[PDB]
């Protein structure tokens, strides 16, 4: 799918999130334990409540891998290789939880983008997570 | 909905454009997902995103069908009534798939996130989630 | 929902059904195909091969069980009555199975069938047992609603 | 991405299938359009009655379509470019739709394969028509 136009979009996006990744990663990930409840059973060891440190941690993790991802899009399948296996293998991640999370991402940044998320921005950032979730089901 | 819930939807609610929400919404999906433009061919220019977001109908279909859930005056916290028509409408007459029920709902969804920001916390959004399941499980009666 | 027809092309494919076996089967495939299914069956031990699924005593032994008296009559009609309130519970609040579940397990029961009755499974049939697939599904997920 | 086990139970059920790709995809089409009666509305010139031969000629095509992606397996984004533009900005087809239509052809493919059809070939060729779904939908 992937357009330069898209490329565009999606590097105009992460600018204006800047070094606000991680913190957006956490709020994503409480959006989508809050809303879709279902998703709190993969992360039974985490306390989920406001300010979790946990939650914050894995949320640093998730936007690195994002940022990982928006870095090397042109070969996100090589890049985002062991997360998959991860996913996949060892965790078992039903793969309609990604269409969740990829959800609860467009909508955090839609929170914090004034300017930045328009028409053309929102369907650029949905094909992008649309390509991470397609590789991290790939396994 | 629990009345934390359907306080957090209509607080947020009273503040809505409705007018703009509506045909702000359509155009996402539209432009989001653009197989949908297959039901809507009597619009028109729907090539380039901003001639999605600037068209007259467009604007003018999300006002009218959203003008009549209302932003005050009940309606966001209705059961189960006015659905069956629209069910009819969507499943035996549009054969809409109704995957897309979820997906327009989730649209609007990021439309209140865009325009209420750090308002939408992650609690009202949990809320606005269960209202856009309740109301695409309604429309899919028709096909249950 | 279901035409006479419908309800026909289901009765009398499923008075020919081993239920003994078909849910052993449907259950394994799903554990075979889909295999994140797998995380709410790890107290059945061995699921590492298809082999080891499709061989597994509690696997075959859960299968049969629940598709069990789910016959004379079956999913709705059985003299009124039939419905999945409790099983929503346990499937949604207790297990937190994503409903998506619910539509593949159907899909992969249509996969048994289709296997075992070969051209005796028509397009209409199995539009017949779509329909059933689909009310199941809608039914277990009411929670969810 | 499929593994060589995947790619070895594709070429079993393929050969099996053999000569009869064509009239096994008709008969996936009926199996949805039934099935499916939502997907009736992509093929309005088509008569869909049992015997039609627009599903019975569009079932050779889409047979083809497949038969061209086993051949290609490791490549399937070149195999399948065309179709996948014609796919989604011709035809815009909503993607839900190729999830039903692979159901289809793996309950055709259960059908007429008693022996083939194990759970393993059956977990292969899910994969199979997941890869090429995910192709004919990348130009969304
Ligand atoms: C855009 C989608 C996703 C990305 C980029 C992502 C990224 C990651 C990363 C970076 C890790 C940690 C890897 C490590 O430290 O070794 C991880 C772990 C994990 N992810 Fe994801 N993930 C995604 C989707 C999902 C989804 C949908 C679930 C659903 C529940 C999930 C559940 C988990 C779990 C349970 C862990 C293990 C955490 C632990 O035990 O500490 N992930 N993911
Ligand atoms: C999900 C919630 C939805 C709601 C509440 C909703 C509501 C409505 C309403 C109120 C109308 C006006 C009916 C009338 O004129 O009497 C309408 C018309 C229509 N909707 Fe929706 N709709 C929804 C989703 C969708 C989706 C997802 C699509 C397409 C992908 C769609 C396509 C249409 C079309 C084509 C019409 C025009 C019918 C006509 O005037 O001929 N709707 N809808
Ligand atoms: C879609 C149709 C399904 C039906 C009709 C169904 C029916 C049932 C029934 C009758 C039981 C036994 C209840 C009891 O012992 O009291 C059960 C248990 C169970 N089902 Fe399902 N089920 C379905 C789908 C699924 C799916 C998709 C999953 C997981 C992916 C699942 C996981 C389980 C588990 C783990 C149990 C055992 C719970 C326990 O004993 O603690 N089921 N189901
Ligand atoms: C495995 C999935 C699919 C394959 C391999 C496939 C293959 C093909 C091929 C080869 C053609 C071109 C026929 C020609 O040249 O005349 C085509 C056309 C078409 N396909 Fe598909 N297709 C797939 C999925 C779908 C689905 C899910 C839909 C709709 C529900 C669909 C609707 C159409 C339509 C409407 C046409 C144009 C037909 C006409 O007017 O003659 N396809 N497809
Ligand atoms: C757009 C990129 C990736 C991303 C990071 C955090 C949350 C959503 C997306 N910005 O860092
Ligand atoms: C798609 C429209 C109705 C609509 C519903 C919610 C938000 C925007 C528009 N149906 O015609
Ligand atoms: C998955 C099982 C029940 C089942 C339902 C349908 C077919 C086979 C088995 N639930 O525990």
């Amino acid at each position: 799918v992937l357009s330069p136009a898209d490329k565009t979009n999606v590097k105009a996006a992460w600018g204006k999130v800047g070094a606000h990744a991680g913190e957006y990663g956490a709020e994503a990930l409480e959006r989508m334990f809050l809303s879709f409840p279902t998703t709190k059973t993969y992360f039974p060891h985490f306390d989920l409540s406001h300010g979790s440190a946990q939650v914050k941690g894995h949320g640093k993790k998730v936007a690195d891998a994002l940022t990982n991802a928006v870095a090397h899009v042109d070969d996100m399948p090589n890049a985002l290789s062991a997360l998959s296996d991860l996913h996949a293998h060892k965790l078992r991640v039903d793969p309609v939880n990604f269409k969740l999370l990829s959800h609860c991402l467009l909508v955090t940044l839609a929170a914090h983008l004034p300017a930045e998320f328009t028409p053309a921005v929102h369907a650029s950032l949905d094909k992008f997570l649309a390509s991470v979730s397609t590789v991290l089901t790939s396994k | 909905l629990t009345p934390e819930e359907k306080s957090a939807v209509t607080a947020l609610w009273g503040k809505v454009n409705v007018d703009e929400v509506g045909g702000e919404a359509l155009g996402r999906l539209l432009v989001v997902y653009p197989w949908t433009q297959r039901f809507f061919e009597s619009f028109g220019d729907l090539s380039t995103p901003d001639a999605v977001m600037g068209n007259p109908k467009v604007k003018a279909h999300g006002k009218k069908v959203l003008g009549a859930f209302s932003d005050g005056l009940a309606h966001l916290d209705n059961l189960k009534g006015t659905f069956a028509t629209l069910s009819e409408l969507h499943c035996d007459k549009l054969h809409v798939d109704p995957e897309n029920f979820r997906l327009l709902g989730n649209v609007l969804v990021c439309v209140l996130a865009h325009h209420f920001g750090k308002e939408f916390t992650p609690p009202v959004q949990a809320a606005y989630q269960k209202v856009v399941a309740g109301v695409a499980n309604a429309l899919a009666h028709k096909y249950h």
